[PDB]
């Protein structure tokens, strides 16, 4: 067939995943879910939460070490050490986002508990439905965290999230509240697909590299070699912008907008679609440039030209030292320009088709870029596990 | 279920197994002589298989301990008793002094061996292989077995000499004057009527690889054991009992069993086609870098290149070509070579034995390793730096000393250790645990801090006077230095100040012998390299310990916490006191390049102006963190090849497991041809349609042989795979047996062919496997980072590899 | 007064779990990559695991029904 | 001039692709089938639960 069974882990984490999430959402005490962008997002502060605080401290966590290690490199002992420093740094990451998830807990619990639709939230205040929520929030963070790790043992620490996207992106296409305007013009589904193709493009970035080999262990002992091969294979290293691009930048723009909707006595003025193009280009400079800069770790030539390396790409490479980062710097910001063209064209995709008939139901762009994101990454799970044994298969 | 909840739960577990077994030894002191012999026969047939005969371990171990008591004392402590216990389980009892690692080991070694399979007993070095080999040899002839130790190039293992000796203890077995005056672990010195007869059991005769392994116990060094395992490759004859199955093993000083990160590769046949070139060439080479100054940046790893003066020099000599890279790096290679040679490795660490003129490498925690090199460029580089230049540069095979080896089959139980450093390790790969046990009188020895001193090894000078003050007080001292150079100067120091002493720093092997007992004989002064200061049944003569007991001066702190402690621990056996002290210089080495950037500000800003003795503000504190830190790097690199080689364990497997089946079997005829064709025929129908010029052309390159078979014969459309297959198949099979006309001897032809050809191809493509290691040096950026690209390329090369074989191996079975 | 006392206990469950990961990093590191076999068959701390999932399905019946 | 340069060198730099990524698209769809499939499993089983611990 096409499935070609063998994957002794596949259906495993898959089914296990569905289990943990069912109890997880219908959880007692919170389970919140069982100016237009604000009332459509949902929350007390600014976090879409299918559950109290689990996927939130998740994005939160990733964010914690994100910007922290970002603008502030090494301030307290840990950077990168392959194993030792990586764990010391990881542990700090743990406790870090943990207490952070706590802050958001007390807050979201407050506002929510006293002002949302379809309440059915009693008022028998004894332990504060805030300390009670803090419970299902901190403890809730755990069940999802604990689950994540295990999920990261057969699937991915984001496999839990794709389960959420899978669910969300499956609730709207089964006609849950999408048939009041439009309908029977489902070109919008196929067009979204075109966006999918775009996404795939991002991945292969400018992936290219140099030469030489070496390995040093123990104390004062190592080696070296000559030349005389006869094989295929070559050197690969350049790249392009990682994950969660447009999403991180877009959310930012939604911030000055929300506050601009409810400042003093609601200073209602325009800032929805009009200023779009301007805020959209912001997604460009912001995401692409900033990340891709740190991202393609300014120090690459240091390690490369250190272990003795003179690149070979887009033509027979040469000059070593930082001069290499120069040539690469060019390809860097250039491929980044192109990258912007595509990702930015995603948010712009609905904007380029919604010029004749506009739909005030954009639900599908960001969430999709996420769901597909994890899809692609899981494809990496298969990319490796694939290819059983090519030896003797059709030979000795 | 993980805490002391586990360590302690282990306590009672054994405190129980011990109580019972303890009663066993109690009612057996009935001078069981000939009856004990019968017990050697009893247990002999009581197992005969790894059915894990538990109960036996109880009465057997009992016999073990007592067996020793009769042959030679040393057997009343428990971390050895309980040792063998947990040992048979697969973890690590011990921690040194008294304990019994020598005897202990013997205990489980006995039960397991009984299987008749042969058990492994890893030990760091030759000198030690011989150590345990004889230190417990007695009980073996007592329990009628055959010891078996292997070393560098020769191997031996046995008991007493010829016939008289046997006819000496044979009756003294029935006699065995000893069982009396017992009841006390106070094994004094007496019963000479027993020693003078039995204690002379220590003797050894020459044998070979075969009988060695298949014998009973196999005493050896991982270096060797590994090489033996691999020796099992270009074995045209399987009759070669080169190692009889690999599986169980107990590690003597396993705190090292792990640190053997660098893989185990047997390299040898180097057909240099450019030997004469290298000669003259490399001469010029070496001199080239000589031409350039210091600036060339050489640190933190043995990889180097130079900036300005570098590019300058490159052009400054044989090569007005600025842009050197253009597939012209072969020459630059020459520069980097010498470059690294003359510097990365002091020729004084790759010494030249007394006018042997042979540039040997005694590096890597060893102690003199004859003719060999860790690479295909260094040996000839330094050779060009000294005098007599060789002409070798070969590879052949490699393997991870542990997981790839030990985990290839069965278990392990190490000896000594304790730190958390090893548990995570004994998990991620080996799959063992820890059983920390303090024998009678725990850590009875004294220690002193890491007394530091600044600016240069001038502290080593201050340590000199130290050795002195000790000498005067009549204290037997010893120092554990880092390398051969510093070791020498050390002696010279004592001489410049007039101080008797002996130096066992890989000078001569015989030295290691004399010094064995001649190291620490009241006031005696001995200096040696860590390579001789790591685990040893050292002792001491007369009053000796009168004051302090023993003294140990460390020249610095190694690349590892344990090792540091080890060099120290060499002062305390049987359960006696001692003294240790470390002298460190903020300009030593450990931190001269590692953590220097830290120690820098933390010092020059904290304080600079002072005397010599200091360690009040973060000194020993900081350096500590650096130590573990360094070990961390090793841990890291440990990963790279560990993980990779794991995927290699698979590939390699199919490799000579296939070379095995071909060595065994006979007429693979129909198979080789068939697969050769189906492979070469699909080739004629994979990237070239079976049309006309399309195939005739591309297939031509696919069929480039001096032979003649329908080569220029076109005009054919009857190619339904069946037709084409039979056409070439008969040219083969027919001309095969038709060529079989040579003689029955033709059988061993595919032998030479298959193996050599296969062996050849593989090892060759292994060279390429090293280049692929570079591709995994690429994964770092872009795609993931879990050995991805490597695994996908490891098989790509694996499939390419095989198909290649069938082609060459084929045409080779003809031209003759 | 089950929800009040057990509440403080629910927080306790959070402790044993937040730590299980902190220490449970001898082959795990955020977005690390280690399909490290040769080790792993139902952790001795999985008793904590079962204690957790069971703990919240427990707050299910106790809270409403 | 300025932005021109960036575009002039970008026009030829456009590389590192995959002419068979369409194969990857077919998989992207398959993967999507999984999501939807998963979610559909929810509704069915979760509804068996809806009756029991839901409208009891
Ligand atoms: N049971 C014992 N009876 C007498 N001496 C012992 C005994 N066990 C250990 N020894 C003394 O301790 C020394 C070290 O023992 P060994 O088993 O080699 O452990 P280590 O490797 O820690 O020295 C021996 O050489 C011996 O002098
Ligand atoms: F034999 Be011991 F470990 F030195
Ligand atoms: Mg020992």
């Amino acid at each position: 067939a096409f499935k070609i069974p063998e994957l002794r882990d596949r259906i495993i984490f898959t089914f296990l995943a569905l289990i943990v999430f069912r109890m997880g959402i219908y959880i007692p005490v919170p389970g919140l879910n069982l100016s237009f962008y604000d009332v459509f997002t949902g929350g007390a502060l600014s976090r879409f939460s299918v559950f109290t605080m689990s996927v939130t401290p998740y994005i939160t966590a990733s964010i914690i070490l994100q910007l922290l290690a970002s603008v502030m490199p090494s301030l307290k002992e840990m950077l990168r050490e392959g194993e030792e420093g990586r764990k010391k740094f990881a542990k700090y990451t743990r406790r870090l986002t943990l207490l952070i998830g706590g802050f958001q807990a007390f807050f979201v619990s407050f506002s929510l508990a006293r002002s949302n639709p379809d309440m059915v939230a009693p008022g028998v205040n004894v332990l504060q439905f805030t300390v009670l929520s803090t419970m299902s929030m901190l403890a809730g963070t755990m069940f999802l965290l604990w689950l994540g790790e295990r999920i990261t043992e057969k699937g991915i620490g984001n496999g839990i999230s794709i389960l959420i996207f899978a669910g969300i992106v499956a609730r709207y296409p089964s006609y849950i509240r999408q048939a009041y305007l439009g309908g029977l013009n489902l070109l919008e589904w196929i067009f979204l697909i075109a966006v999918a193709l775009i996404t795939i493009f991002g991945i292969i970035l400018v992936q290219q590299a140099e030469r030489r080999i070496t390995i040093q262990y123990a104390r004062r002992v190592t080696g070296r070699r000559v030349y005389g091969g006869a094989s295929t294979y070559l050197p690969i290293k350049v790249n392009q912008g990682g994950v969660i691009p447009i999403i991180f930048a877009s959310a930012i723009v939604s911030i000055p907008s929300a506050i601009a909707s409810i400042t003093n006595n609601e200073t209602l003025k325009n800032l929805f679609r009009a200023g779009g193009f301007l805020y959209l280009l912001i997604y460009g400079l912001l995401v692409f440039f900033f990340t891709y800069f740190y991202s393609v770790v300014i120090f690459d030539p240091r390690e490369i030209s250190e272990n003795i390396r003179k690149y070979g790409g887009y033509i027979p490479g040469l000059r070593p030292g930082r001069s290499t980062e120069q040539y690469l710097h060019r390809v860097l910001n250039r491929v980044t320009f192109i990258g912007a063209v595509f990702l930015v064209v995603i948010a712009l995709l609905p904007y380029l088709v919604q010029g004749a008939i506009k739909v005030n139901v954009w639900i599908g762009g960001t969430s999709a870029l996420i769901a597909v994101g994890v899809a692609l990454d899981i494809i990496q799970q298969m990319e490796t596990h694939m290819v059983m044994r090519h030896y003797e298969g059709f030979i000795k | 279920m993980i805490l002391f909840d586990k360590n302690k739960r282990i306590l009672k577990k054994y405190a129980k197994m011990v109580s019972k077994i303890n009663q066993i030894e109690s009612d057996l002191r009935s001078k069981k002589n000939s009856e004990l012999i019968r017990l050697s026969m009893v247990l002999k047939e009581k197992v005969n298989s790894f059915e894990d005969a538990d109960e036996h371990l109880f009465e057997a171990f009992a016999l073990v301990r007592e067996a020793a008591r009769r042959t030679l004392g040393m057997r009343p402590f428990d971390v050895q008793v309980m040792g063998g216990i947990a040992l048979h389980e697969g973890k690590v009892a011990e921690m040194k002094t008294g304990e019994g690692k020598t005897l202990a080991a013997t205990m489980p070694i006995y039960l397991n061996a009984l299987i008749g399979k042969g058990v492994h007993l890893v030990t760091v070095n030759d000198y030690l292989a011989r150590r345990d080999a004889l230190w417990m040899g007695p009980v073996y002839l007592f329990l009628g077995l055959r010891v078996g130790v292997i070393n560098s190039l020769g191997k031996s293992y046995e008991v007493v000499w010829k016939n008289p000796d046997l006819a000496r203890k044979a009756i003294e077995e029935n006699w065995s004057v000893w069982p009396d005056g017992f009841n006390g672990e106070v094994l004094k010195e007496e019963s000479m009527n027993k020693e003078a007869v039995e204690a002379f059991q220590v003797e050894l005769k020459e044998i070979t690889r075969k009988e060695a392994y298949l014998c009973d116990v196999t005493y050896g060094t991982n270096n060797e054991f590994g090489f033996d395992y691999l020796r099992d490759n270009l074995v045209l004859d399987y009759n070669d009992k080169v190692q009889r199955g690999h599986f169980y093993a107990i590690v003597d000083e396993a705190d090292s069993v792990l640190i053997d990160e660098a893989r185990t590769p047997l390299i040898i046949s180097g057909p240099s086609k450019e030997s004469p070139s290298v000669y003259r060439r490399f001469a010029q080479i070496a001199k080239k870098f000589v031409k350039d100054k210091d600036f060339t940046v050489d640190e933190k790893a043995r990889t180097i290149i130079l900036t300005e003066e570098g590019v300058a020099k490159a052009e400054k000599i044989i090569g007005v070509e600025n842009l050197y890279d253009p597939g012209n790096v072969s020459l630059l290679y020459h520069l980097i070579n010498a470059l690294k040679a003359l510097h990365l490795f002091k020729k004084d660490v790759d010494y030249v034995v007394m006018n042997g003129e042979v540039i040997i490498v005694d590096e890597f925690t060893g102690r003199l390793l004859p003719g060999r090199r860790y690479s295909g460029g260094l040996h000839q580089a330094i050779e060009a730096k000294e005098g007599v230049p060789i002409k070798e540069e070969s590879i052949t095979y490699a393997t991870i000393t542990f997981q790839n080896y030990f985990r290839m089959y069965e278990k392990l139980a190490g000896m000594t250790g304790t730190a958390k450093t090893e548990e995570s390790e004994f998990v991620q790969v080996y799959g063992m645990e820890v059983v920390v046990i303090p024998t009678h009188k725990p850590m009875i020895r004294k220690d002193h801090d890491d007394l530091v001193f600044r600016t240069q090894k001038e502290k080593y000078e201050k340590i000199v006077e130290e050795i002195e003050k000790r000498y005067k007080k009549g204290q037997p001292v010893l120092v554990g230095t880092t390398s051969i150079e510093k070791s020498e100067l050390l002696s010279s120091m004592l001489k410049k100040k007039g101080i008797p002493h002996q130096v066992l720093n890989a000078k001569y092997h015989e030295k290691e012998a004399e010094i064995v007992a001649k190291a620490g004989q009241k006031g005696m002064v001995t200096i040696a390299t860590n390579m001789a200061g790591r685990g040893t049944d050292i002792k001491l003569g007369p009053g000796v310990a009168e004051l302090g007991g023993l003294c140990i001066i460390g020249t610095e702190r190694h690349e590892s916490r344990r090792i540091d402690n080890q060099l120290r621990g060499r002062a305390g056996r049987q359960g006696d006191p001692g003294e240790s002290i470390f002298f460190l210089s903020l300009e030593d080495d450990l931190l001269r390049i590692f953590g220097s950037e830290q120690i820098g500000k933390v010092m020059n800003i904290l304080k600079i102006e002072e005397g010599q003795p200091i360690q009040h503000p973060m000194l020993s504190k900081l350096i500590e963190n650096i130590q573990k830190k360094v070990e961390g790097i090793n841990f890291s690199i440990r990963k790279t090849l560990m993980e990779m080689d794991d995927v290699l364990d698979k590939q390699r497997r199919a490799v000579y497991s296939l070379r095995d089946q071909i060595l065994l079997e006979k007429d693979y005829d129909e198979y080789l041809k068939d697969i050769f064709e189906d492979v070469v025929s699909t080739r004629v129908e994979e990237f070239c349609s079976g049309k006309n010029w399309d195939i005739e052309s591309l297939k031509n390159s696919l069929s480039f042989f001096p032979a003649g078979l329908f080569d220029l014969d076109e005009k054919q459309f009857s190619s339904s795979e069946e037709l084409h297959d039979y056409l070439f198949n008969r040219l083969w099979e027919e001309y095969q047996r038709k060529k079989q006309e040579i003689g029955e001897d033709y059988r061993k032809v595919i032998r030479f062919l298959m193996l050599r050809i296969i062996d050849d191809h593989w090892r060759r493509y292994l060279e390429e496997v090293e280049h692929v290691k570079e591709a995994v040096q690429l994964r770092s950026y872009g795609q993931k980072d879990p050995i991805v690209e490597f695994k996908k390329e490891t098989y790509y090369m694996f499939d390419e590899m095989m198909r290649r074989i069938n082609d060459t191996i084929a045409n080779y079975v003809l031209r003759v | 007064h089950t929800i009040i006392s057990v509440a403080l206990i629910y927080m306790v469950q959070v402790q044993m779990s937040k730590f299980s990961e902190l220490g449970g990093a001898f082959g795990s590191g955020g977005l690390h990559t280690v399909f490290g076999r040769r080790k792993g068959l139902d952790t001795g701390g999985k008793i904590t695991l079962v204690l957790s999932v069971l703990f919240f399905v427990s707050c299910v019946v106790t809270a409403f029904v | 001039e300025v932005i021109a340069e960036a575009k002039k060198i970008s026009w030829p730099s456009r590389k590192e692709l995959l002419t068979s990524f369409g194969v990857v698209l077919v998989i992207l769809a398959v993967t999507s089938v999984y999501f939807f499939v998963l979610d559909f499993i929810f509704s069915g089983v979760v509804s068996a639960i809806f009756k029991a611990l839901g409208i009891g």
